[PDB]
């Protein structure tokens, strides 16, 4: 497939690295007597790499000539299950973060002690700006285009040079 | 009592009379030396400095050298100690020729004559110290 | 030796006088403020250029500068 | 509660550490329902 | 006052220090202070340990003009004296008179002064070190 | 300007270089830096006010 | 015979040299005016 | 009655106001926040109640309420091991077998595969090995059920209740006043007796009645399930006899003075027990005993109500002589009128004695089967060494404290501390000059036997086989102590420790304790450790004797405590407060101990530690290399270092791979450090302000305006960061290798 990769669920080694993975926990597992929550903890261990590995093999993912999953970051509509969707979850969890930090922000400067408004911060208000950042990419471009978003350059303070 | 008092009756000047410093004892032992005996010209201060720094320069590379447990002990030994007395010499030159210039001269031992003998006397004796230590060290079965 | 300049932003509050701890820096009169003096450094040879007149200076931007300079047995701080 | 306790309690170093507490739990409890995801 | 110092009025009772002038004060540069008193009691010197001061009139020699003027401080922000005098003694036996100067303290106001090393425009006009390059001036 | 205006400061070495401030009080003298302006922003001495000249301000606000 | 000249010139150049010239060096240095 | 409780009632209101106002303590930091360093002068001012009142009466209030919430602290960390012991951990599976068992006590969660952690320490239990020896101390104490651990972390959950409540009664209920805490020979007389010896006198008590016939029965091969509980014999003269047979003549001998009788369970016989490889726990009740008595004996000799005792300024002010002007006088006052010199004498000693304790330890092991568990004993050692530097550095600190802030002229004219102060230039040149030579000597012997082994010249090294250094009174001492049984101790049976040499101890085919031998390699360690301790001792005296003045700055107590500098003046006035040299002092107690620990692991692994099998063959787990591999740095970068961090870079995959982890933590947190400790604070204002201009372009100013750490703060984190890279990365490694071999 791509670089030469081939599927994990038609590669030899993954399939080797499974019964590796599962053959130490099995030698692991006969030192202990039947019932003990240490066996227990040990098949619960054997059956969790069974089914990490069965669904790295069912996802699709391209392993190498070690047998490890390789992700591909290039953008090609059958590896969006790589980056390109976390990518734009982390990049909605993060405006929400900076959107509701600025508009605390915002209030906090327009209270009366902006200083004592960030050390011991207004809960009630700091959950109303939390919850209300969720429309960040809608209330920022509103920001944008009606100017109050970015200060216009000459009112920033600035190093002599 | 009270045996540490202000140095020479000043309580300012940056030094204690303490019974190591102002002692008798230490003032006989520090005003008969060589370099602090009266009535001593440089050159025989530089002599009798030398002799004794030979001697004992002569002592430290015969027995840890590297040819110590070699029939040629002794005589690397001397050598080394030539060698080590040439340096000295030579840093005792420079330093009078860094530390005495434009001076007057005379028996003074801050002068460039003073100096210049000194240097001179403390040279031949510490080449003929090291020799007579040598001559000692190869005839020890003697004692 | 270095060198002290005081420049016309002067307020005469004196505070530059006080942490001086060589006695380099002084009041003179004058006419541009409200305090009617300004600083001076009339011996500048006994600076040793430790900046306790910047530290203590309120203006914008401190009016009394020390630029390092010379090194002598004084701005030195030898006692030796 | 009081007046001046929950003041306290919204200081600075208490709500940080009370909401990266939360923030771990959370993801520590997905980890444990959803574990080993690689891919989405 | 002038160049004129008492070389008999009395020292503080001290036991001697590690701390006093070394071969370089009787060779380049040495200073003293005096100061008057009115009562025997004890003082911190600047050169660590601790001093008698004697009631009456006092002289201390130092090495360098800030242990002198550390002990003013002390004899001021302290147990009020405020007419100490601060020289500097040369080799050759000559005197000169350092602090209060003009007879006042620096921080009060003295009509006599001639002010030395002021500018006449603020700091950020200062010329560009270009302008002063191959001349040997500075911009201050 | 008067007592109580807002300015914009233009002293290019000022902290508060392109910031507002408000005048405190405008000394009619011989004082080559009249006009007091108080910021809500300290510097790094720490020190909120500072004596400005009549042509390094901008103005922003009337009083 | 080109065997010799190890054994001469470095410890010549290598002691001999530095060794005046660290002295040339603080002679030059300590003259003053 | 001059000793008298007097006590105010009710002086501080509680009240969760001020928990709302933080900096309050304080006079700046309450206005509020301008810049962020408001928050970082908080942390560092939290607890210099010295700054916070000028009234001694108030500080004393607090140091005493702040020490009960210390000691409920304590309690609650006694607590955590006796319960971890009751319920998570295989400590009865270890009492069956303690020599193949590994001790556990602590079980991980399976969340995200961290469950690997669970290793097999045996006995049908997972989890992480423990190193701490308290599974050896509840054995010592005969603690072989598990409901005893339960009901023992109960109590200290109990106690340290206690203790909170003690610290809010004493400073918001009945405060003392200053008389009552300036007591100090009352204070004297009831720690000697009432804390030191009653406590000796009722662990001997435990001792004679609970551990000695239960670790007898344990020794004898009873099963713990098959024991008599403590509370059958602490009632049971019938049983006691049968063990003990002392127990029949009852108390009577005690009060007849035929202490003789006693000789059964009361023994001084040395050496240890060839069971369990650890000191006889007859001669451990003996010791406490003997300790007991003197402790009491010491407690009546201090005056207190009645016309009895001394006084303590009489003492002191009898002790003077020609060269020492006044002596002592005026040292009582001092101590009576300054918290930072006792902190500076209580550190000191702390220190010096959790060195001795770990010297102690590992010779004379005193738990059972504490000595056949080689983790336990490398952790206890290096742990009390690292404690012990800790707070020797912390004593230098509160001197220097002490002599800035409590220092008084007046007081102290021509007393021992004047004259110590008026010849500081003497102490501080001589010890630059002993640390010169013992640095040249001890370090340039070791340089020397790496360039001849370089330049293949080994007959010319300093080595055995060589020009040889023997540690000659140190082996003169070692025969002493050998012949000591019978000579000089003739009522004993076996000598105090092997490490003296004697006879080899093995407790089921392990080495316990076998004769140290020293060559010149030790010699050469010694030097090393003793020119490193006089290194930090210079450091640290010089700090605490220039604290107030010094030539360079005349008026350095004018500038306080700690300071950064006092300007680019002089030409450089860089770190001359005494905080910048407990600062440069803490480094080198940091190379201090890392040489002395890494001394102690390689030459325990080399020469002590091992197997025996048929007739007397020992191997040792690195093959007694040390004799020859210790004499060059090449040596010990190959051998010890290179050769032993094998087991902590293979930990992966196993159960030990966390100590892999945080052996790679370790080393980025330090080379983390030296980001803080190489730059300085202008650059990274001026970085901020390139930031702040986007965060103002952006509306994102933070009101608390953002400013880079301080001069002395940035030192500081430097200095923590890499103290815990360091201490971290020796911890995995000793911990990885040891526990795997
Ligand atoms: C919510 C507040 C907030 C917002 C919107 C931003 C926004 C920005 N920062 Mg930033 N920053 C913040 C807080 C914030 N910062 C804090 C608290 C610090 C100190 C640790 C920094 C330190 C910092 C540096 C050193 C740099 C930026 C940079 C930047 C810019 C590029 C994005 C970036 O690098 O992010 C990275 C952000 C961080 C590494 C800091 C995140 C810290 C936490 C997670 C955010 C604070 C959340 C806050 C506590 C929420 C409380 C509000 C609540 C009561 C409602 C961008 C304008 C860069 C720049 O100038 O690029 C142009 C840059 O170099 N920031
Ligand atoms: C300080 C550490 C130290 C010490 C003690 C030695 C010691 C020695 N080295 Mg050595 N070496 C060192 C570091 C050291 N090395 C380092 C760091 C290097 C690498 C750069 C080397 C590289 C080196 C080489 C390459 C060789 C040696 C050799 C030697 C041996 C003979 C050297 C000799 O005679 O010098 C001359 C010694 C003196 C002039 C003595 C001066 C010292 C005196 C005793 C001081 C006395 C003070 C006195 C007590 C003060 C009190 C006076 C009062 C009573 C009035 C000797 C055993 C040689 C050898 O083969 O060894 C067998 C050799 O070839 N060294
Ligand atoms: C910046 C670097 C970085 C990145 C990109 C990741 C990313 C990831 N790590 Mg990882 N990790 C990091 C640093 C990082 N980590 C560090 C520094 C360490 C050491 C402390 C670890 C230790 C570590 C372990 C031990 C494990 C991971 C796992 C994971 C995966 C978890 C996926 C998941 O939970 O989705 C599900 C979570 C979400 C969808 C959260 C969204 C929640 C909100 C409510 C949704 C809102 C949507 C609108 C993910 C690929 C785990 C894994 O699966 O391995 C493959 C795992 O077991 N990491
Ligand atoms: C810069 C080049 C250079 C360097 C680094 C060396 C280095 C060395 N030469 Mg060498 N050599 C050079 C050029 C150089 N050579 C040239 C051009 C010649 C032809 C005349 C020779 C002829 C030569 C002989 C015949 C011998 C050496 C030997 C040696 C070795 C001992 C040092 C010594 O006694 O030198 C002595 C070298 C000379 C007297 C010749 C002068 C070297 C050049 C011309 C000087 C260059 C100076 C350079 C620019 C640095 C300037 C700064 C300086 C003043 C600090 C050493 C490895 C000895 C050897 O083999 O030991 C094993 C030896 O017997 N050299
Ligand atoms: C015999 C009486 C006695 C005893 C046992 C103690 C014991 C103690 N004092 Mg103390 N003290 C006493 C008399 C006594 N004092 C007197 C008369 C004065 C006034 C002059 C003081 C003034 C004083 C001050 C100012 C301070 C102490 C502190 C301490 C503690 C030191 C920390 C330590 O070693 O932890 C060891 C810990 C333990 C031994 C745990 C047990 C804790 C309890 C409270 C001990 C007593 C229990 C009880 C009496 C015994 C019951 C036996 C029963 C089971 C049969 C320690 C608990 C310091 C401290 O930590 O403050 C809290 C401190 O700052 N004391
Ligand atoms: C604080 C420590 C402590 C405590 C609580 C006890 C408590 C006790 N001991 Mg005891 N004992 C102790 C230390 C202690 N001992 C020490 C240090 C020694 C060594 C000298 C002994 C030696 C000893 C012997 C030899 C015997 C006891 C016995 C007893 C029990 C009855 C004694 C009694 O109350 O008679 C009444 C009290 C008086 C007459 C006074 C009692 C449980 C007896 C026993 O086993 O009882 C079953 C017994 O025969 N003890
Ligand atoms: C008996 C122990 C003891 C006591 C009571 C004190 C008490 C005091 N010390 Mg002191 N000190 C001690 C031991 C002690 N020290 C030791 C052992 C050292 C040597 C390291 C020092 C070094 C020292 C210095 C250098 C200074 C003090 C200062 C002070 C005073 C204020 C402290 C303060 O507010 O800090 C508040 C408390 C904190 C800021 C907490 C510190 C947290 C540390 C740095 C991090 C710990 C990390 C942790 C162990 C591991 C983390 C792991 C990671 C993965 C999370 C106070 C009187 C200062 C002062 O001005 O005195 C008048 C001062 O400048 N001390
Ligand atoms: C490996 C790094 C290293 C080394 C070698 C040193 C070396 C030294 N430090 Mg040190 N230091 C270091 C890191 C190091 N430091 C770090 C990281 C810090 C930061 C916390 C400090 C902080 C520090 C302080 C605060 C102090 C020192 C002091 C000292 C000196 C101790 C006196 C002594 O025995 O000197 C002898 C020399 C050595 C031990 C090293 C060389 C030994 C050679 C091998 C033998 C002799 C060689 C000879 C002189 C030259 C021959 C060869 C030549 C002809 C080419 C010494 C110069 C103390 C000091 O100067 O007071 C006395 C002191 O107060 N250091
Ligand atoms: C482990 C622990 C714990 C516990 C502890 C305990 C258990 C303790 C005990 C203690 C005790 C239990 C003590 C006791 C003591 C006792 C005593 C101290 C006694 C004494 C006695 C005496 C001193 C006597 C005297 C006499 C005589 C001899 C003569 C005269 C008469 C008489 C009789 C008086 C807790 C939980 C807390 C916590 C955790 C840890
Ligand atoms: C396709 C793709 C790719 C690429 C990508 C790229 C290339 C991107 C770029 C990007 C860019 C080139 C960007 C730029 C930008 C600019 C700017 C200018 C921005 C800005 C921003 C801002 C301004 C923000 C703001 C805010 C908000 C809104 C929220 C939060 C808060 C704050 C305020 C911060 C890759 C291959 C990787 C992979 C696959 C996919
Ligand atoms: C980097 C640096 C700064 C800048 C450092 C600053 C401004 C510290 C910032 C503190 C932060 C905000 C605390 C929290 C850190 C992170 C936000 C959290 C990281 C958490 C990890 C465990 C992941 C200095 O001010 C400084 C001063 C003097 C000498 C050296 C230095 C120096 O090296």
């Amino acid at each position: 497939d791509v670089s030469g990769l081939t599927p994990c669920k038609d590669s030899a080694v993954f399939k080797k690295r499974l019964d590796g993975s599962v053959k130490k926990l099995q030698a692991r597992l006969a030192n202990y007597t039947e019932g003990t929550p240490a066996y227990l903890a040990l098949e619960q261990q054997i059956d969790q790499t069974k089914a990490r590995f069965a669904k790295y093999g069912d996802k699709g993912l391209l392993c190498g000539a070690d047998g490890l999953p390789h992700l591909i970051a290039d953008g090609r509509p059958d590896h969006a299950g790589e980056f390109v969707i976390p990518a734009f979850g982390f990049l909605y969890i993060a405006g929400w973060i900076g959107w509701a930090g600025r508009s605390y922000l915002q209030f906090s400067k327009k209270t009366d002690k902006p200083n004592e408004n960030e050390i011991i911060i207004n809960v009630p208000v700091a959950l109303g700006m939390m919850s209300g950042a969720f429309l960040w990419p809608l209330a920022a471009w509103k920001e944008l285009i009606n100017g109050q978003l970015l200060v216009p350059g000459d009112e920033v303070t600035v190093s002599p040079r | 009592s009270e045996f540490v008092k202000p140095y020479n009756n000043d309580p300012f000047v940056g030094n204690l009379s303490t019974p190591v410093t102002t002692s008798t004892a230490t003032k006989l032992y520090l005003g008969n030396l060589p370099i602090y005996r009266k009535g001593l010209s440089p050159l025989l201060r530089g002599l009798e400095i030398g002799m004794a720094h030979g001697y004992f320069l002569i002592g430290p590379f015969y027995i840890l050298g590297p040819l110590r447990n070699s029939p040629n002990a002794l005589l690397v030994g001397l050598f080394s100690a030539f060698g080590l007395i040439l340096i000295l010499t030579l840093g005792l030159t420079i330093y009078g020729l860094a530390s005495f210039q434009g001076t007057e001269g005379g028996e003074n031992l801050e002068s460039a004559k003073g100096w210049r003998n000194f240097t001179s006397g403390f040279s031949i004796g510490a080449f003929g110290g090291a020799s007579v230590a040598y001559v000692l060290l190869d005839n020890i079965s003697f004692f | 030796s270095h060198s002290v300049r005081v420049y016309d932003t002067c307020i005469g509050c004196t505070q530059c006088v006080r942490a001086c701890p060589c006695d380099v820096l002084e009041m003179v009169p004058w006419d541009g403020c409200k305090a009617g003096q300004i600083a001076s450094a009339p011996r500048a040879e006994d600076c040793i250029g430790c900046k306790r007149c910047e530290t203590a200076c309120p203006t914008d931007f401190l009016s009394v500068r020390v630029y390092l300079g010379s090194e002598t047995t004084r701005s030195l701080g030898l006692t030796y | 509660m009081s007046k001046d306790l929950l003041k306290y309690l919204s200081t600075a170093p208490v709500l940080l550490t009370a909401w990266m507490s939360l923030t771990a739990g959370m993801i520590i409890e997905i980890q444990r329902f959803f574990p080993d995801s690689l891919s989405f | 006052t002038s160049d004129v110092l008492n070389l008999q009025i009395p020292t503080p009772t001290f036991g001697g220090s590690t701390g006093g002038w070394l071969r370089a004060a009787e060779i380049e540069e040495k200073y003293a202070i005096t100061w008057t008193s009115k009562k025997e009691q004890i003082f911190e010197m600047p050169t660590s340990g601790a001093a008698i001061m004697q009631k009456g009139e006092n002289l201390l020699y130092l090495a360098k003009k800030e242990q002198c003027l550390a002990l003013s401080t002390q004899l001021r922000t302290l147990f009020k004296i405020s007419d100490y005098k601060i020289y500097r003694i040369f080799p050759n036996s000559e005197v000169q008179y350092l602090h209060p100067k003009d007879g006042v303290f620096p921080e009060k106001l003295n009509e006599g002064r001639i002010g030395v090393g002021n500018v006449g425009y603020s700091i950020g006009k200062n010329p560009n070190p270009v302008n002063v390059k191959f001349t040997g001036k500075n911009t201050f | 300007i008067e007592r109580g205006s807002k300015v914009r400061v233009l002293r290019p070495e000022s902290y508060w270089f392109q910031e507002c401030g408000s005048v405190a009080t405008i000394a009619k003298g011989g004082d080559r830096y009249p006009v007091v302006v108080r910021f809500e922003k300290v510097n790094y001495p720490g020190v909120a006010p500072n004596n400005f000249a009549l042509d390094e301000l901008g103005e922003v606000e009337a009083p | 015979s080109a065997s010799f000249l190890p054994s001469i010139l470095t410890p010549v150049v290598t002691l001999v040299f530095p060794g005046l010239m660290f002295a040339l060096f603080f002679v030059l240095i300590e003259q003053e005016e | 009655s001059k000793v008298r409780v007097i006590v105010d009632k009710d002086p501080v209101a509680t009240s969760f106001e001020k928990w709302a106002q933080p900096g309050h303590f304080s006079r700046t930091l309450a206005k509020g926040p301008k810049t962020t360093t408001w928050i970082w002068n908080l942390h560092a001012d939290a607890h210099d109640f010295d700054s916070q009142t000028s009234s001694l009466e108030d500080i004393s209030r607090k140091i005493f309420s702040a020490h009960f919430g210390q000691l409920a602290i304590i309690f609650l960390w006694v607590s955590q091991a006796y319960f971890h012991g009751a319920r998570f951990s295989n400590y009865s599976a270890w009492l069956l077998n303690p020599t193949s068992i590994k001790p556990s006590a602590q079980v991980v969660w399976p969340v995200v595969g961290q469950e690997i952690l669970n290793g097999d320490v045996g006995g049908g239990f997972s989890g992480v090995q423990i190193t701490s020896g308290v599974f050896q101390m509840w054995r010592a104490s005969g603690i072989t059920n598990e409901t005893e651990l339960y009901w023992t972390a109960m109590g200290g959950l109990m106690m340290s209740a206690l203790m909170v409540f003690a610290g809010w009664f004493h400073y918001h209920k009945a405060a003392p006043k200053l008389e009552w805490f300036q007591n100090v020979e009352s204070m004297m007389n009831h720690h000697l007796a009432g804390l030191l010896g009653l406590g000796c006198l009722s662990w001997s008590g435990h001792q004679i009645h609970i551990s000695l016939p239960i670790n007898k029965l344990l020794d004898a091969g009873v099963a713990p399930q098959e024991i008599p509980l403590p509370h059958e014999l602490l009632f049971n003269q019938d049983l006691m006899a049968q063990l003990y047979p002392s127990f029949k003549k009852g108390l009577l001998p005690f009060f007849t003075l035929n202490w003789g009788e006693y000789s059964d369970f009361l023994t001084f016989k040395g050496g240890l027990n060839p069971i369990t490889g650890s000191l006889w726990l007859s001669d451990t009740a003996h010791h406490h005993l003997a300790l007991a008595v003197l402790f009491i004996f010491a407690g009546h000799m201090y005056r207190t109500n009645w016309g009895i005792g001394h006084s303590m300024k009489e003492i002191l002010e009898a002790h003077k002589g020609p060269l020492t002007g006044e002596g002592h006088k005026g040292l009582y006052e001092i101590l009576t009128t300054s918290w930072h010199a006792q902190l500076a004498i209580n550190l000191a000693m702390m220190g010096s004695l959790s060195i001795i304790v770990a010297h102690h330890m590992y010779a004379m092991p005193p738990y059972p089967y504490i000595a056949v568990d080689y983790p336990t004993q490398l952790s206890l050692f290096t742990h009390h060494m690292w404690i012990g530097g800790f707070c020797v550095c912390g004593a230098a600190a509160h001197g220097a404290i002490f002599m800035v802030r409590d220092y008084s002229p007046v007081q102290s004219y021509n007393n021992l501390l004047d004259r110590v102060l008026r010849h500081r230039d003497a102490i501080i040149s001589h010890l630059n000059w002993v640390c010169i030579f013992l640095g040249t000597h001890s370090f340039g012997l070791y340089i020397h036997n790496d360039t001849m082994r370089a330049l293949g010249r080994p007959q010319d090294m300093f080595s055995d086989k060589a020009i040889q250094l023997q540690p000659i009174f140190a082996k003169w001492v070692q025969s002493l102590h050998t012949l000591a049984p019978g000579n000089t101790a003739p009522n004993s049976l076996a000598t105090a420790s092997y490490a003296f040499g004697g006879d080899v101890v093995a407790v089921n085919g392990k080495i316990a304790m076998m004769p140290i031998q020293l060559g010149t390699a030790d010699f050469l360690v010694h030097h090393i450790h003793a020119f490193t301790i006089h290194v930090t001792v210079l450091i640290l005296l010089k700090g605490v004797l220039f604290a107030r003045s010094s030539r360079l700055i005349p008026d350095k107590a004018n500038l306080g405590f700690r300071f950064p500098c006092d300007g680019p003046g002089r030409g450089g006035t860089c770190q001359v407060s005494a905080w910048d040299h407990i600062f440069l002092g803490l480094f080198w107690m940091y190379n201090c101990i890392s040489v002395v620990i890494f001394h102690f692991s390689w030459k325990m692994q080399s020469d002590v530690w091992g197997t025996i099998s048929e007739k007397g063959k020992i191997t040792h787990i690195t093959g007694g290399n040390f004799a020859n591999s210790a004499l060059t740095i090449n040596g010990w970068l190959r051998d010890f270092l290179w050769s032993q961090a094998s087991q902590v870079i293979q930990s992966y995959g196993s159960a030990l791979s966390a100590y892999g982890i945080i052996f790679l933590g370790a080393h980025f947190i330090w080379a983390f450090s030296l980001m803080f400790l190489f730059s300085g604070r202008g650059y990274w204002q001026e970085l901020i302000e390139s930031v702040v201009w986007a965060h103002n372009k952006l509306k994102l100013a933070p009101a608390i305006q953002p400013r880079a750490l301080s001069i002395t703060q940035g030192r500081a984190v430097g200095l923590a960061h890499y103290l815990l890279g360091g201490i971290g990365t020796t911890w995995s490694f000793f911990l990885a290798r040891i526990i795997s071999v």
